[PDB]
RNA sequence: AGACCUGAGUGUGGCAGGACUACCCGCCGAACUUAAGCAUAUUACUCAGCGGAGGAAAAGAAAACAACCGUGAUUCUCUCAGUGAGCGGCGAGCGAAGAGGGAACGAACUCGUUGCCGAAUCGGGUCUUACAAGGCCUUGAGUUGUGGCAC
RNA sequence: CAGUGUCAAGUUGGCAGGUAUUUGUCUGCCAAAGUUAAAUACAGAGUAGGAAGACCGAUAGCGAACAAGUAGCGUGAGCGA
RNA sequence: GAUGUGGCCUGGAGGUUAGGACGAAGCUUAUGGCGUGAGCCUAAGAUGGACCGGCCUCUAGUGCAGAUCUUGGUUGGCGUA
RNA sequence: CACGAGUUGUUCGGAAACUGAGCACAACGUUAUAUCGUUUUGUUAGGAAAGUGAAGGAACUGAAAAGGGGCAACAGAGAACCUGGGAUUAUAUUCCAAAAAGAAAUUGCAUGUGGG
RNA sequence: AACGUGUCGCGAUGGAUGACUUGGCUUCCUAUUUCGUUGAAGAACGCAGUAAAGUGCGAUAAGUGGUAUCAAUUGCAGAACAUUCAAUUACCGAAUCUUUGAACGCAAACGGCGCAUGGGAGAAGCUGUGUCAUCCCCGUGCAUGCCAUAUUCUCAGUGUCGAA
């Protein structure tokens, strides 16, 4: 990421952001995307987008509306 | 005692021997205050130390816009000394640029003034 | 005899000061630290106790540099013309 | 250079040597055995000592003996050259 | 004993240099809470253990 | 002689390790507990453990839904729905999705391939007030293919 | 989804269409490179500012209204007024 | 054990009415009066020093004699062992 | 308890500077995870880990030499000083001043005398 | 009568209650809002005329510079540009920033020991002056890995070729 022909090149910069720093650790290359389970989408996928503790998250958390 | 402008106004030599006579009268006062002495002479001694203080505070400002001025020339700005080029934060220091930033492949240019965003109202 | 007797038997210890942290945990023959794992290069760290992880986290300290930057930051950067 | 901070060698002596002593012991010793007693600089050597007491008060150094304090200052005892008079030199450093 | 690493012996010296009281004056002082230095040590009563 | 191509040494320019870790991402991963016992189940794809980033992350431009008079990237909210879905010693328990009203929304782009070109590319020196998206030079890298154009 | 074995097709083609199979119709889409703002989180974080409360009122409210993660304790991990 | 009570009581809120340096809250009582009672109210402080009562409605961390109850203080044993 | 003092080294002890039982940086391997393992039976690592005696025309070049860098003993190895003092309130083989009370030993550099 | 009981007035011990709250807890919002090899977080040691803790700071050390503000700080002392040079405050662009610590020349219960390179001081001899061996002091660079690179550096291979 510190090569010049890297950061002005519109193609592969991106990769310079620090966001993508480690990003094979979180899981975001292609082989991490397909054990997530993220070559599916639709109903062979819903469980597990955006991710399975992000879908665990809004279908097991109490929700308490202000007048109900 | 020594005021900031007299200092502005005086030369590296100058400065040095002024510094030489201000840190050996605080060894005197740091011997008189050993012995005793007088609340009137133990109480210079802050001023003199702020005094030493402005003096190298304008030597020191001085070599650094003198040593900034001497690397900022095209031919030793690449070799200039890390502790002179702008602090910042590293991770902006490692950051794309704006111009690294807004690089553009042809066909976007090419694209983004073909169809320009226009400004339009509707009546 | 175990107890007054044994103390009485207890010579030497088993820890001193550790240069890292400073928290006399430092066992002498392991040559590591009980608090902070020196001379292994990260602290240790565990969710178990958040009390120590609140004792020793940033802000226990005087945070000497991180003031400044923050101001800087804060300022943005802001420069003499 | 990566240090820029402008460093003068007019000075360093100064931090060598901080501050003689005037308890009675020490006056006993400028009496009887013609030796300065000084607090110094605790990281400095017994070699600048001698270098910086003929700095700053044109007088040699025959002997300088160290010791750090229980309080954690260095204490230097300073034997000068049978040459120079330490009570003299004394009453010049006002003591 | 005779042996303790300089680091230990500055360690204790910075010690012997708390264990002092407070100054009276402070007690003057306008809006003064102090009044005995609370972290007084007794070599007797409590150990450093450097 | 020499070459390239595989691998070393040194000089030069740079980067990583640490901290934080509430939220977020990847792994790993219990038991108490509930079942009036208990082993499947439950607690729970939770706690504890090991990694990683940000101001949010992740997701995201259909190998999507539907079965309609059709919708149209992602995320989120109400609702669908504690469900005449389903899973379950079919016990205890568990348990979503599409459609609908909405928040947001200038949302869309890149490569690879194909086919037409084929160094037009990159880096490095050095000029232009300029480590220019510029000129000149440059075997240094690159033809074991960088770069342009097109549906 | 993973390990291992085994491993295609080529739009006369693949994938999906929530009961396995073999047929033959229909519908949607085109996996196995990549980038992307907002609307969402902040369930024991931080920086700089702000606004509040039918809350607590010194055995309460944070452990801490105070030189409090201090004094003190523990070989230590930790404990902690 | 169930239920009722223009039944008693406590901290706050929306209302409405008052009181207080000519003395609020708190605290003391051979200090009377009222109520079956929970309690209320007056008097006196040779007490105190600045806030607070009544009534309707709203609200809650709302009533103690005991839990080898929690914290603080005291206490007989005892001028004893 | 308060105030004010006090610990003096070429040779003493340590370290500079040894090896031991052992430890484990590097290297490599393993592990979803290095915060794991190997690491003295002469000895790391599929492993190219030596950087300078010389010369030769003042610092530049380079033979041969197998098995990286450390740590671990204040009772092992090692280590050139020792008596006198009328010398303290408190230190002393540490202080003493030209008659050093004095007498030595031992390093590192330099200067002369002399050499066979 | 003596202990001992009761009741009342007045005292002591003891710190409840009430009023007071620069604190806590909870909710909401705004942003050119997110540290570190340019050495962080954290540890340690120091710094005031008087100074234990705490706060603030770093040998420029209860602070230097700057811009505002305008007459203090205050326990004592000390100081005495006012049209702003203040021990005033507030804010912030310039500076400083000890020993450490990822800690990175090698080590470490050692304020220890190096290599390279710049400096400083320097006795005795030399013409008070310069010069200076050993010794001593200071600056800078020097971990490992990885990437790029060498106006095209130096090499290795019974790897593949090939000279004329
Ligand atoms: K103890
Ligand atoms: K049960
Ligand atoms: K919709
Ligand atoms: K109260
Ligand atoms: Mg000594
Ligand atoms: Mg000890
Ligand atoms: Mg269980
Ligand atoms: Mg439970
Ligand atoms: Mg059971
Ligand atoms: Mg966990
Ligand atoms: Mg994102
Ligand atoms: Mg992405
Ligand atoms: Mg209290
Ligand atoms: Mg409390
Ligand atoms: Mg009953
Ligand atoms: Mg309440
Ligand atoms: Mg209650
Ligand atoms: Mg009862
Ligand atoms: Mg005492
Ligand atoms: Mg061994
Ligand atoms: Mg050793
Ligand atoms: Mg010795
Ligand atoms: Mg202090
Ligand atoms: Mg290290
Ligand atoms: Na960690
Ligand atoms: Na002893
Ligand atoms: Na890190
Ligand atoms: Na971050
Ligand atoms: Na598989
Ligand atoms: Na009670
Ligand atoms: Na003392």
């Amino acid at each position: 990421p510190m090569c010049k022909t890297i950061r002005r090149d519109p193609r592969i910069n991106w990769i310079v952001n620090s966001v993508h720093k480690h990003r094979e650790q979180r899981g975001l290359t292609s082989a991490g995307r397909k054990h997530r389970g993220l070559r599916h989408k639709g109903h062979k996928a819903s469980k597990l987008r955006p991710s399975y503790r992000a879908a665990w998250r809004r279908n097991n958390r109490i929700v308490f509306l202000r007048k109900r | 005692h020594m005021k900031i402008k007299d200092l502005r106004e005086k030369s590296k030599d100058d400065l040095l021997k002024t510094l030489t006579e201000y840190k050996k009268e605080l060894s005197q006062l740091r011997v008189v205050q050993q012995t005793g002495g007088a609340e009137t002479r133990l109480g210079r001694i802050r001023p003199i130390r702020k005094s030493i203080a402005r003096i190298l505070t304008v030597l020191n400002q001085n070599e650094r816009s003198n040593l900034k001025m001497f690397y900022a020339d095209r031919k030793l700005r690449c070799k200039t000394p890390k502790v002179l080029r702008t602090k910042l934060t590293h991770r902006r220091r490692l950051a794309l640029k704006e111009n690294e930033k807004n690089r553009k492949t042809s066909r976007q240019m090419r694209q983004a003034h073909k169809f320009p965003k226009r400004v339009y109202a509707v009546k | 005899t175990k107890g007054t007797t044994s103390m009485g038997q207890r010579h030497g210890r088993t820890h001193i000061l550790c240069r890292r942290c400073g928290r006399n945990s430092y066992h002498v023959q392991w040559e590591r630290c009980a608090a902070c794992a020196y001379p292994r290069a990260s602290r240790r760290r565990y969710n178990w106790s958040v009390k120590a992880i609140k004792r020793r986290r940033t802000g226990t300290g005087r945070c000497r540099y991180l003031k400044v930057v923050n101001r800087r930051i804060a300022n943005h950067f802001k420069t003499p013309k | 250079s990566n240090r820029v901070t402008v460093e003068s060698k007019d000075i360093a002596a100064f931090n060598v040597i901080r501050y003689p002593l005037t308890t009675d012991k020490a006056m006993k010793k400028i009496e009887e055995n013609n030796t300065l007693t000084f607090i110094v600089d605790s990281r400095a050597n017994k070699t600048e000592i001698k270098k910086a007491m003929r700095k700053l008060y044109q007088v040699k150094a025959v002997k300088v003996n160290t010791l750090i304090r229980p309080d954690g200052l260095k204490k230097a005892y300073i034997r000068l050259s049978a040459a120079h008079d330490a009570l003299d030199t004394a009453n010049k450093i006002g003591l | 004993g005779r042996f303790k690493p300089l680091a230990v012996k500055k360690k204790y010296a910075k010690k012997m240099n708390q264990n002092k009281p407070v100054p009276y004056w402070i007690r003057l002082r306008t809006g003064n809470r102090i009044k005995w230095n609370e972290k007084r040590r007794h070599w007797r009563r409590t150990k450093l253990n450097y």
